RNA sequence: UAAGGUAGCCAAAUGCCUCGUCAUCUAAUUAGUGACGCGCAUGAAUGGAUUAACGAGAUUCCCACUGUCCCUAUCUACUAU
RNA sequence: AGAUAAGGGAAGUCGGCAAAAUAGAUCCGUAACUUCGGGAUAAGGAUUGGCUCUAAGGGUCGGGUACGAUCAACUUAGAA
RNA sequence: CGCCCGUCGCUAGUACCGAUUGAAUGGCUUAGUGAGGCCUCAGGAUCUGCUUAGAGAAGGGGGCAACUCCAUCUCAGAGCGGAGAAUUUGGACAAACUUGGUCAUUUAGAGGAACUAAAAGUCGUAACAAGGUUUCCGUAGGUGAACCUGCGGAAGGAUCAUU
RNA sequence: ACCCACUCGGCACCUUACGAGAAAUCAAAGUCUUUGGGUUCUGGGGGGAGUAUGGUCGCAAGGCUGAAACUUAAAGGAAUUG
RNA sequence: GGUCGGAUUUCCAACGGGGCCUUUCCUUCUGGCUAACCUUGAGCUUGGCGAACCAGGACUUUUACUUUGAAAAAAUUAGAGUGUUCAAAGCAGGCGUAUUGCUCGAAUAUAUUAGCAUGGAAUAAUAGAAUAGGACG
RNA sequence: UAUCUGGUUGAUCCUGCCAGUAGUCAUAUGCUUGUCUCAAAGAUUAAGCCAUGCAUGUCUAAGUAUAAGCAAUUUAUACAGUGAAACUGCGAAUGGCUCAUUAAAUCAGUUAUCGUUUAUUUGAUAGUUCCUUUACUACAUGGUAUAACUGUGGUAAUUCUAGAGCUAAUACAUGCUUAAAAUCUCGACCCUUUGGAAGAGAUGUAUUUAUUAGAUAAAAAAUCAAUGUCUUCGGACUCUUUGAUGAUUCAUAAUAACUUUUCGAAUCGCAUGGCCUUGUGCUGGCGAUGGUUCAUUCAAAUUUCUGCCCUAUCAACUUUCGAUGGUAGGAUAGUGGCCUACCAUGGUUUCAACGGGUAACGGGGAAUAAGGGUUCGAUUCCGGAGAGGGAGCCUGAGAAACGGCUACC
């Protein structure tokens, strides 16, 4: 999370061409959006400068489908953290619960800093893996 | 498996066409039209089943040919042409005209109707969008196309179709106040006067809706048919104009007129 | 009889009869291995039984390999001459 | 004294004596049993040349009160 | 004169251990060989259009005499191409076979050692009364057999009891 | 140090049965068909059998885990009269 | 009973709802309907405060639970009606001057859990302002 | 329809099982069997093997007919009635059967494609294509085969075919014919600075890449860079175009080109009509078929969440050479370790991972039930998987197809 041009290819936005010829204000042309359902795109992805192609605000990627709930368990991969969802499943003869979870491998991007045991929410999207078919969304504790 | 399927077994058709369980192992499976599978009616159920005219598929297809019958101005000479909702249906002989509307059971009633009425029908549109060359242009409830629209125009209305050309004439919007018919669901057929929908951005925008009976219920808006305002409606309602009266009551007027 | 060989082990490098009897190994085995034990004459620091590893120790079988052999032939050097 | 032999492959012989086969290195895989230390190079397989490349592995100098210059190694891996 | 335990002996049955680097079947799989079609590198049988092209002869039109011009049968020869079978390089997919390895399920086995019955068999009499040594537990040793003995424990004791 | 009265926490004891239990008996073995305070472990007729096998611990003796085939209509508990 | 065993109103009560006040914000900004409007023209007239109608907004502690509703294929199950001659069945049929025709149906309920929207907010959790880098403003 | 009874004892009360009892869209079997309605039926063991015969072919008015086929037209001298065969076009990927495999797999309910293909319908939708585009040219319409058919043959045989001679298309493979206007480029030439021009070319749709627009909660002023539409050149200044979604780099449009270059009708049947400068002159209807793109429909492919029987005498599993993820590229219809290269060391598990077993296709459902529940579900509906075991592939919108091929066993 300390330089972008990290990889062997240039990272940049596709299409995004800042021309050369012109000097203007605004020092690259960084495109940006509002996911929707009322969730904020954070200044630090309008005002970052990494590229995050499966960021849900500057890349491309659109959140539609299911919205949930985790804490974060697992932080070890990059740009990839594990959620664990905790549920109680009902058992109709003994009338009463017991509880599940799932883990479920979620794409973080770089405009948010998790740690373990920060609860998030996540929304769905196109499969970015073999395993992740969600993408932080907000975080919501410290 | 492996392609399309053209074959439709009964037990596995739509209850609401009153297929008997009975008397063949296969249903009319409707051919490929403006409407789903589900909510159609094909010309063979609704010529043999609802009026009788006729008792067998090849009876109805020696009505067919000969190109009597005629389904929105177009002859359609198809035994399994699917007929949905507010298509009008012509017999020249007879000189009969049918609307296809739901009664409020959730089946199609045999609604007739008069030659003024039959020159016409009700869509509601889908998605309006620009197609080529920057020409804009609607989609109805039944894959109807219409280019050049009026601008305020927008999703979830209702449009007037001249049925011999495809214009428009005029259009009802969508909002508190407008009469409307449920297609779709457990209060499939009742008529029942937005007072107003909720949104929840994300999925499934629900509209509540209340009969002349003050009885109010709610529906999604995929199943919502706006046909007018508060009163006078656009076209003829059939009989009850959608109260869905109670079992109770129901049996209570059988016991009336008997 | 002083005590009468216990625990164990065995045709064992220790068993005369004996190529002991049974099973396995082979087409065929006085060999090998596993059992049996009234053991001519096994047996407990005369140390008994077992034992991983080690062994230019003794023995059997299997795979590979080959002139060991069927069945011999040819070549080179140094002899012999 | 040193060798080679078609087909067979210990039928030879007291007895595989003698000879042959195996062999190095890298990678994979490795049983019974065990005093848990071993057995073990168990067993059993694959690869190995030349040429043209690629990658990684270093030293010494350089900064008000991230990097650049320069020099020199045989080690491993991969690819045509 | 009740009940009752075990060894040993006969008969029958069930399962276990067991030398045999046992056997058979099935699955999976290392390594090796590897069909087929597909994609590619070529390959070009053959077929075919066009541009021509020259020689030798027929006919026609024209100085009408040699001669000149345009067409027809003949066969080289040249390119510009187009379609294109067999065959073929390499690649991926990869059946299948062989040899091993591993797992699973049955399945033989001299002999050994149990259990269950059956049967009034042999030897004793261990337990039930203080069962004639009070019983039982743990642990160790021993003896034909039940069992005996040692150390500690228990009352399921034969003692709820000595101000 | 005793005595009296009281109190908290103990090892217990005596009498009764409102109650419980198959009874023996039990101030818990009660407040459980008027069936729910929280929670852990174990059992499903008797043998075969705590055996065989496979693991794991142990120097060993053995410990922990732990079947099946087969067999059987009873074994068993507490009390009663002999 | 004011109709001839059917129904109404002024009524004593119970039962469940909503609103307001008692220190009790039970989110508010831009806009429009200004709505119920101090709006009163003589006894139906010329002029109050935005949700009661919306649109966008800023934020918005999280659940579990429970109510209602959408959805949960038909067949099957339960179940309404109906002379398959009864019945299992089936979804038929029934009524006329039967000469031309008319007409009722083919209901409804259940369908877990999960997911969705909605009312409640007790019960069981969860977070907040304490080296004030707290709120209002 | 919330029910118990016999058996341990000399007798009692218990624990406890054995046996009885009722049912079974649970089968088999024994005995017996008169009638009416209804009706399962080689699933279980062998998803073991198959003799024979059928189960997928198909035409109208409207693709192609000189049948040396049948008729009779008598309206026909091109054909025009019927019509085998064959070419062509669709279909054969549906249905039907079975339950072997399969234990987060299938499947159920519930999402999504702002992550894709879609024959067929259904509704809309190409004036732009003569290429030096003034002879390059048929546009009252252009070319070549070839089947059927005739005839010569092969082999024991097959839904086997060769050679020779014709002939067609909605077969293949070519190819033209319609406005105007506007905007851009170049730009002759006049030449002026305020600078203007004649003329030429391009501008449909489809593909590929790049770029731009696809906007906006509010109100006024200050001057310049040049005045910008027209002036009373004071500057009055307006008009200024912007759709949708919760959300997009969306829809769509516009520039620069790119394409070995898609499509933009050389097709067919009935009716034969109107205008005349009366020529086979010009116009002209109702359809059928086809055709690019969008939408729709029938779908398909992936996909979110939650849910599956028994086993620990399976407690650690995955990652050599894909395991988890990142970047980039290939491939796909598309997402994605789906694959490749580089890089990181990740991912699951006592909340039961992984492994094993299932006499396990899943579900809707079935039997029995006071309630709770227990057991079953091969099987009439839905969804999967398979065609003796594997693998591969052609055609096609759709198949890893098997009543389609290829190989091995
Ligand atoms: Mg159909
Ligand atoms: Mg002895
Ligand atoms: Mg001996
Ligand atoms: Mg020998
Ligand atoms: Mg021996
Ligand atoms: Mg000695
Ligand atoms: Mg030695
Ligand atoms: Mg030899
Ligand atoms: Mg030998
Ligand atoms: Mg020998
Ligand atoms: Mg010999
Ligand atoms: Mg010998
Ligand atoms: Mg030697
Ligand atoms: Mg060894
Ligand atoms: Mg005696
Ligand atoms: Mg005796
Ligand atoms: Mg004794
Ligand atoms: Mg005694
Ligand atoms: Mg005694
Ligand atoms: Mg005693
Ligand atoms: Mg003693
Ligand atoms: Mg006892
Ligand atoms: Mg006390
Ligand atoms: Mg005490
Ligand atoms: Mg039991
Ligand atoms: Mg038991
Ligand atoms: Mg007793
Ligand atoms: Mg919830
Ligand atoms: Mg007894
Ligand atoms: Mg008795
Ligand atoms: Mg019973
Ligand atoms: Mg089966
Ligand atoms: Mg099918
Ligand atoms: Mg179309
Ligand atoms: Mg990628
Ligand atoms: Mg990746
Ligand atoms: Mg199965
Ligand atoms: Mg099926
Ligand atoms: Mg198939
Ligand atoms: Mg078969
Ligand atoms: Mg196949
Ligand atoms: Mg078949």
């Amino acid at each position: 999370e300390l330089t972008v041009q990290s990889e062997r290819a240039f990272q940049k936005q596709p299409h995004i061409f800042n021309n050369p010829k012109v000097k203007t204000s605004k020092r690259t042309k960084r495109w940006y959006k509002n996911a929707g359902l009322g969730f904020k795109t954070p200044k630090t992805a309008i005002e970052g400068s990494y590229i995050d192609k499966k960021c849900p605000f500057t890349g491309l990627v659109s959140i539609r489908g299911k919205i949930l709930t985790g804490t974060v368990v697992s932080t070890k991969m990059h740009r990839t953290i594990v959620i664990r969802r905790a549920y109680l499943h009902y058992i109709p003869k003994y009338n009463r619960y017991e509880k599940r979870h799932k883990n479920v491998p979620v794409h973080v991007s770089p405009a948010f800093r998790v740690q373990v045991g920060d609860i998030v929410t996540v929304g769905q999207c196109r499969p970015i893996s073999k395993t992740v078919r969600f993408n932080v969304v907000k975080v919501s504790a410290a | 498996a492996r392609g399309p399927k053209k074959h439709l077994k009964r037990l596995a058709a739509p209850h609401h066409w009153l297929l008997d369980k009975l008397s063949g192992c296969y249903a009319p499976r409707p051919s490929a039209g403006p409407h789903k599978l589900r909510e159609s009616l094909p010309l063979i159920v609704f010529l043999r089943n609802r009026l009788k005219y006729a008792l067998n598929g090849r009876e109805v297809k020696a009505i067919l040919m000969q190109r009597h019958v005629k389904v929105d101005g177009k002859v359609r000479t198809d035994t399994t042409y699917p007929a949905g909702f507010m298509d009008v249906i012509t017999l020249d002989a007879t000189n009969e005209n049918f609307r296809l509307v739901y009664d409020v059971k959730g089946r199609f009633a045999v609604h007739r109707i008069t030659d003024e009425e039959a020159s016409y029908k009700l869509g509601k549109v889908k998605k309006v969008q620009l197609g080529k060359k920057g020409v804009p242009y609607v989609v109805t409830h039944d894959g109807r196309t219409i280019r050049y629209p009026d601008p305020n125009i927008k999703v979830n209305d209702t449009v007037k179709i001249d049925l011999a050309s495809g214009k428009i004439t005029d259009f009802i919007k969508f909002d508190a106040g407008k009469l409307v018919y449920v297609t779709g669901g457990r209060n499939l057929g009742r008529i029942g006067t937005i007072v107003h929908k909720e949104r929840h951005d994300g999925g499934f925008d629900l509209v509540h809706i209340k009969d002349s009976l003050d009885n109010t219920f709610v529906t999604r808006l995929n199943n919502v048919f706006v046909i007018g305002e508060q009163g006078k409606p656009y076209i003829s309602l059939p009989k009850g104009k959608g109260i869905k009266l109670s079992i109770a009551e129901e049996r209570d007027r059988r016991r009336a007129q008997q």
